[PDB]
Order: structure tokens, then sequence, then C-alpha cells
RNA sequence: UUGACCUCAAAUCAGGUAGGACUACGCGCUGAACUUAAGCAUAUCAAUAAGCGCAGGAAAAGAAAAUAACCAUGAUUCCCUCAGUAACGGCGAGUGAAGCGGGAAAAGCUCAAAUUUGAAAUCUGGCAACAUUUCUUUUGUUGUCCGAGUUGUAAUUUCAA
RNA sequence: UUGGAUAUGCCAUAUAAAGCGCUUUCGAAGAGUCGAGUUGUUUGGGAAUGCAGCUCUAAAUGGGUGGUAAAUUUCAUCUAA
RNA sequence: CAGAAUUCCGUGAAUCAUCGAAUCUUUGAACGCACAUUGCGCCUUUGGGUUCUACCAAAGGCAUGCCUGUUUGAGUGUCAUU
């Protein structure tokens, strides 16, 4: 709401950070299956639920 | 990489001075990293960070040994200097407390101890 | 033993202060957040550059637990300049940004160059 | 229902008996443990008789 | 004597045995004689010839 | 000595002396807290024979416990079951009121170990008990071989597990044919465990 | 007036201690109904599920206010047996132990009640010194003083005596 | 790492504490507990197996147990709180 | 992917193994009081800025029940001496 608590704001920062593509060299590692992730959250699609 | 055996030979004040120099240097490496930098300085950030840790460890080692010295042969010692086993082990009866016996029990063990014996066929 | 009030109150007694037989903590901790923790890095975005050369103000990434008092002292101790006002904001990424305006007797551009982020 | 030859049935299995079934798969293991304890005790109290 | 049962039988016991007895004030005063805080009872067994 | 006289006199609870003392002490007890510290045992002879000693680390606490049965704590006498379980009023707690006295004092003195307890008084509303407690952290206890055992962690809250004198009585712990139900659950397990051997 | 004693307070007093978690196994409290009885209420499911308290490496039990009725046995626990037996049961459905015997393992003891009374012989704490260490982290010894304690701390005894 | 061996080589523990042995007079032994009634619960426990409430409430060769209620008399065995 | 050959016949690589010294943010039984608040206080010492009382910073502290002990007390509870 723009009226928000500090605790809420900290969580929003973290949520935005986890909402990023993985760098390719992570998936290029020998023995890694990080090629695609089901954790790509979008604001209209899947809600944070605080 | 600073050598820790060389660090232990220095006084606490000189170590505190050396630490400030390392922190000032680490701040410079980070500023340069933001405004473009080669890979040697990037590897120098990690080395400088570990050098700061080495100095902090020596300073703390020296301080703790001084505290152990100040509290040698004292009944009550700082908590972080006492045993760190388990909570239950700290509360257990001491071997001395466990081995206490009444006079009646002491006499019994003195006069009727279990013997060594054998049966010959 | 004259009581002129119908209310008994607890009499005052000595209340000694603590005289421990041992310090609970052997070694006092060094100052947390002195000056190398308070100032994390200069910020050199385009908007920060305009703040430097138009309003004589520096932009710093600072520790979340720094306040306007400690940011002022840290800048004075680290870069030997005297801020006149400090404004602070917590960015949407969760990190703290400080707008450090310098006095009219110092040039922010020169300070920026001396730090080396220009 | 009851219609076959033989004894009227008596089986006491109306509680949750499968919860408390005791198997004996450790029977040779227990036997080995007990023998090893006897050997350990005999060497400790020697030359006293074990019994 | 605050739990009085500790001494409530003593006058009957003293009377039965024919030993003189007196009830006196302050277990605390009796204790002072024997270097203690209090004493429930004191007994005189022997007294020197000069105090007979 | 005096202890034999105190023991015999304690048996005469209907005598004029004991009736009077009981009345004044019960009145005095009702004036203080439900649980309160006793400076000394009100029954020194009874306390000694239950393990108490007049040394540092032994503590006496007094407590009053409401008398009578256990009303079933169900909302409006409603039990939601078969008529055999519809009882609300004339029910009884399986543990003695003395056991409850020990439980509550033990919680009140969570640094101590409950040793034993004894009756001291009663009116229509309350029974009064004195609970003997021992400090396992005190050096006078830890260096004493006769009470040392209680320091070991197996004796933690022995009153809560029915391990005091009154706790074992309420558990029906005893020898011989009258106590065949024994420790109930352990005995029950032995009789309800189907033993399936390797027949080879 | 002071002091003693008693009882009762207060302190960020000196030093300790409890709580929370783990619950397979362990000690208790509380406590159903589905179900079976070809219906159903006693019964059964079950002294079970759920609920609550409390432990340990095991727990609990334990050195007889025990068996027996013998030529007697001899703390406790566990196994096999006793035994689907004696017994309980709308004697319906169903339920159901124990002594002996064989075996695993074995271990025995402590107080309270006694006048040390030609000697509180007992204990904690502080301080100091001296030792000690899984360990500068551990554990004690002596001295001294103060407290505890005669409303009883030690010592000989615990019925087998 | 005295656990065992000559556990040697030696510390110096070791002077006053236990064993049996005749004779005596003795021999303190746990109380709102046991026990009784009654109510509830529980048990295979049957005119109550254990537990609990309430009422009554002990004794000194007494008291408990001896699986059919009671009164008496024996016997055996154990020794609670 | 590099980078680092200020090292590789070496107290020295390694997300190596092991591990007896340390560090160990905000919390949580969670302990100054709170908490949909990075909210509101108190104490000790040391520093800063004119400040022995305001303000700022740092270090160390401040929960509850209970136990042993200490100190300071309370009572027309019980006493002795003046
Ligand atoms: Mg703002
Ligand atoms: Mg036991
Ligand atoms: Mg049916
Ligand atoms: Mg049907
Ligand atoms: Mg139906
Ligand atoms: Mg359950
Ligand atoms: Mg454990
Ligand atoms: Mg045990
Ligand atoms: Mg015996
Ligand atoms: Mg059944
Ligand atoms: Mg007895
Ligand atoms: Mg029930």
């Amino acid at each position: 709401p723009s009226h928000k608590s500090f605790r809420t704001k900290q969580k929003l920062a973290k949520a935005a950070r986890q909402n990023r593509p993985i760098p390719q060299w992570i998936r290029l590692r020998t023995g890694n299956t990080v090629h695609y992730n089901m954790k790509r959250r979008h604001w209209r699609r899947t809600k944070l639920n605080i | 990489a600073l050598k820790t055996f060389e660090l232990r030979k220095q006084s606490q004040e000189n170590l505190a001075e050396q630490l400030q120099e390392l922190r000032q240097e680490l701040a410079s490496l980070r500023v340069q990293k933001i405004a473009g930098g080669s890979g040697s300085k990037l590897s120098k950030i990690k080395t400088t960070r570990k050098d700061i840790a080495r100095i902090l460890t020596v300073i703390n080692e020296s301080n703790r040994l001084a505290a152990r010295e100040a509290y040698k042969n004292k009944k009550y010692i700082p908590l972080d200097l006492r045993q760190k086993k388990t909570r239950a082990i700290r509360r257990a009866l001491t071997p001395y407390e466990q081995s206490r016996k009444t006079l009646k029990q002491i006499k019994k063990e003195r006069y009727f101890p279990l013997r060594k014996y054998a049966l010959k066929a | 033993k004259v009581r002129t009030s119908t209310t008994f109150r607890r009499p005052k007694t000595l209340q000694l202060s603590r005289k421990p037989k041992y310090a609970r903590k052997s070694v006092a901790h060094a100052p947390r957040l002195d000056e190398y923790k308070i100032i994390v890095n200069p910020i050199n975005s385009e908007s920060a550059m305009k703040k430097i050369e138009d309003d004589n103000t520096l932009v710093f990434h600072v520790h979340l637990k720094a306040n306007k008092f400690t940011i002022k002292e840290a800048v004075r101790k680290l870069y030997s300049v005297e801020p006149v006002k400090i404004n602070t904001l917590i960015r949407p990424n969760g990190t703290k940004k400080a707008f450090v305006k310098l006095s009219a007797d110092a040039d922010a551009l020169d300070v920026a160059n001396r730090i080396g982020f220009l | 229902a009851i219609h076959v030859k033989g004894q009227l049935p008596n089986a006491h299995f109306h509680k949750d008996w499968q919860r408390y079934v005791k198997t004996w798969f450790n029977q040779p293991g227990r036997k080995l443990r007990r023998r090893q304890a006897r050997q350990t005790k005999a060497a400790k109290i020697a030359p006293r008789p074990v019994e | 004597v605050d739990p009085i049962e500790l001494v409530v039988f003593l006058p009957a016991l003293c009377k039965k045995m024919g030993v003189p007895y007196a009830i006196v004030k302050n277990k605390a005063r009796l204790g002072t004689v024997i270097h203690q805080k209090t004493a429930a009872v004191l007994a005189v067994t022997e007294v020197r010839e000069e105090d007979k | 000595g005096a202890y034999k006289y105190l023991e015999e006199l304690a048996k005469k609870k209907q005598s004029d002396v004991n009736l009077f003392l009981s009345r004044v002490r019960a009145w005095e007890y009702r004036q203080m807290n439900v649980i309160h510290r006793a400076s000394r045992p009100s029954r020194p002879d009874k306390a000694r024979r239950l393990g108490y000693k007049a040394k540092q680390g032994y503590v006496i606490y007094r407590i009053r416990v409401r008398r009578g049965g256990r009303k079933r704590p169900v909302p409006k006498g409603q039990t939601y079951g078969k008529p055999v379980h519809q009882g609300v009023n004339h029910l009884k707690y399986q543990r003695s009121a003395r056991c409850t006295a020990e439980e509550r004092v033990g919680r009140y003195c969570s640094n101590l170990r409950v040793l034993n307890s004894y009756w001291v008084n009663q009116d229509a509303t309350y029974k009064f008990f004195e609970v003997i407690l021992v400090d396992p952290s005190h050096k006078a206890i830890r260096r004493d071989p006769r009470i040392n055992w209680i320091v070991n962690p197996v004796h933690k809250h022995r009153e809560s597990r029915g391990l005091t004198s009154i706790g074992k009585k309420s558990r029906g712990i005893g020898k011989g044919h009258r106590y065949n139900n024994s420790p109930q659950h352990a005995t029950w397990l032995r009789h309800n465990t189907l033993s399936l051997r390797r027949y080879r």
C-alpha cells in the first residue's frame, strides 16, 4: 500500500531478488540440473501471501 | 597472505594498527571494483578479507589467554572460559562427589574386600 | 510509633549494587559498526553523479543500522569532510542509501575523485 | 458363519494385535551377544569361577 | 517452643521421674547460656560443691 | 529421646491437646498462601523418619489441597457417549491428594527435588501437607552419600512419575498376588504382545 | 534506648538452579467412539486413539508386611512353560491371570527410631595458600573466619540383626 | 598403566580398627497410617483385585497375608505405612 | 569461465580430509517493556560536540520462580539491660 512495515519491506526485497534468472554458468557445471526453475514468481500470477 | 606465526609475535597495539590498514585497503579494493577493475584486484579482495580475519583471530587469542591468566587459580571464572561440554555433563556429580562414602562403608571395604581366588579341579 | 496514615507502606532498605566475583564475559567486544562497516561503498549511478556536481552532495551505500549521526562521524573520520545535512532512504532492494551534502567550503567533485569512484 | 467340523473357534484377536507383534529375527544375534558377554566376563574375573 | 509438642510432655515426664522442673521465659534466653540462638530445654546434672 | 514421645503423641489425634492445636494451626494455615514456606517442620519426628535432616539443602513447604472427588470437567454434564460413561458427579481421581500436594510444590520449587511429604491437618475444605524437598545443587547435598542419589538426572521430578512413597502407592506398586496388575502398562504389554518365534 | 530471639520482607545483593526441544523405547494422569454382540443399553473395541505431566541410555521394578502347605522355596526383571487354564461374562458375544518347573542374569544394601554428654566429635560459605586436570576450561586439600546445627549435624546399629 | 607379574626397585603405608568365643540383662523398629464402612473406577479376582473420595479410625506378640461373607480357636509365613 | 605461477623439491593448491582454538548477525524457551512498531525505556563506565544534570556514540548491563548465603529492614510476636 506504500504504507508498509519495515518487516514487510524486507520481505519484498528478498522476494524480488529470488525472482531472477539463474546465470548460465550455473547450469553449465558438470553434474548440474539447474537448467529450468519452477520458482519464477510473477506479481499478477502467484501471490506472495505476505 | 599474512603469516599467523609472525602475527603472534607482535603487540596488540601494532596489530590494531595493522588491522585498520587492512580495512582501509579493503575499502579501496571495493571502490575500485565498483568502478571497473581487473581480476587480480578481485582476487585481492578475498585475500585481504582473510588477512583481516587472521589478525582478528590473533588479537582475540591474545585477549583470551590474558583472561585465562588473570583468572588462573580463581574459584569463579568467566562463563566463556569454562568447559563447553554438554549441559547435563556440567550438572553431573563430580567423580569426587560420587566417590564419597560413609565411615561405615569405608570400614566395610577395608575389612572385607573382594579377594582373588581360584578353584582347583 | 505514630502512624498518621491508614496505609502501611514498605520501608526503604539498602539495595546494594552488583559486585560480581567474576566477569560473565571474559573479553569485551570491539565496537560493532565503527566506520568501515557504516560506509559500504560510494554510489555512482547517473543520478548520484548529478547530486555530486549540482548539489555538492555525495551518495553512499551505508549499513542498514547506521543513522544520520554515525554516518556524519564516519564520513568525517574516513574522508575528512564536514557534512552539513544527511538524508537517508532504504532502497527497494533493502539496502540503505545516504545523501551526504558537504559544506560550501568543500567540493564534492574533488572528494569523489580522491575516493576514486570517478 | 460356523458350519464346518471341528472346535468352536476361540481366537483372541479383537484388539490391535498387529501393533504389538514380537518377532525373533534377532534370536541368533542375542545368542551371540550373550556368549560374548560371558567370554568378556570370564576373562575379567579370571581365575575366579564364572559361576 | 513453637511446635509445642516438643516439650508438652516434659512436665509430666519430670513429675513422673521426680526431677524438679520450671517453665521459664525465652528459649532465646536459654540459648544464650549455651552459646546458641535458642534452646528448648536445659538441664543441670552436677553442680560444684560451692553451688550446692 | 524426645522423638519416641513425639511419635506416640502424634498417634492421639482425638485428644484434647491435639484437637486444640489442630484448630489453631488450621486457622493459621488458612490465613497464608495456598503454598508457603515453612521455617521448620511442624512435625520434626515425622520429617526425620521420611528422610529430612536439619542441614542446609533440606526445605519444608506447606500446601493445602481441596478435598473431595473430581467432577468431570465436561461442558454441561454432557459426555457424548454410552451411558456407562455419562457419569459426572461421583467420580474419583486416581492419584491421592498427597500426590497433588507434591506435584504443586514441585512445580513451585522447580530447582529442588521432592523427597517425601506428610499429612499435617484437615478441615472440611482442605487437607494440609508438608512437602520435604532437597536442593541437588547444594554442596551439602552433593557431598552427602546418604542423599547423593537424588542428584542424578534419573530422579528429576520423581513426584510427577509416581516415584515418591505416595506415588508408588497410587500406582499400586507392591509384591504378590494382590498387585498382579503390577505396573499396569508394562504388565498389559507383556500379556498382549503376540510372540512369533523363528520356529526353526 | 539498644541488643538478643522469632516470624516476615527487600535488593540488577554473592553464587546457583528450572523452563524449550527430541518421545522409537520408558513412568504416570486423563480418556472416547467407530467396532463386535448379526438389533441394543451391561459387555466388547479398550484400562486402546486423541488430550496432559515427567525421564534415561535404557526406564520401571527390586532385596518380601513374597510363596507355599513341600523333604519346602527365597530381591527384581526377561524368556519358555503353567494356559486359552483357575476365573470373569445379557455365563451371551467375548475375556483371562498366578504359585511351582526350566532358562538369561545375578548383588546387595541405606535410613528413622539409642545419652558423644569427660566435651557437634558434623556441615556450607568467604578469604588465603597449596595441589590437581580430557582441561590455564577440571577436581580437591589445608588454614582461618563467618554461617548452619542441640526444635539434633556426626559416630555404633537396621531385626539377616 | 599397581588392571595383572618377583608387578620388582621401592613408597612407608601400620600401632589401633575388624574376626570369632562363654555368660547375661536387653533389644528403640515409620499413624489420619493400618484396618472397617461406603461411593466411583478397575481387575481373571468371584458377599471388593488394585486405585481414589468421604465417614469411622487402631494395636503391641501387635500387625499383614493365607483368593467364599461371619464368630471363635489353632497353625504357617511375612514384618507395612 | 576465468584469475592467480609473488610457487609446485613447498608451514603450500584444494568448496580436500580432519579437528582439541576462535568468530558465531536478527530471533526463538527467549530474559528491560513491547512488537501488524527494526517502537519505547532505565543503569554503569568511557569518549564526542560549551555542557558534573540535555544530546550523540561505544562497551558492559536491567525477565521470572525457587535454593544456600549477604546486607538492609518490619512487627501493640517474645524477651534482657538501662
Ligand atoms: Mg526517510
Ligand atoms: Mg526405585
Ligand atoms: Mg451391533
Ligand atoms: Mg451388522
Ligand atoms: Mg446400530
Ligand atoms: Mg496416546
Ligand atoms: Mg539425554
Ligand atoms: Mg532406575
Ligand atoms: Mg529387609
Ligand atoms: Mg479387558
Ligand atoms: Mg518398618
Ligand atoms: Mg478413568
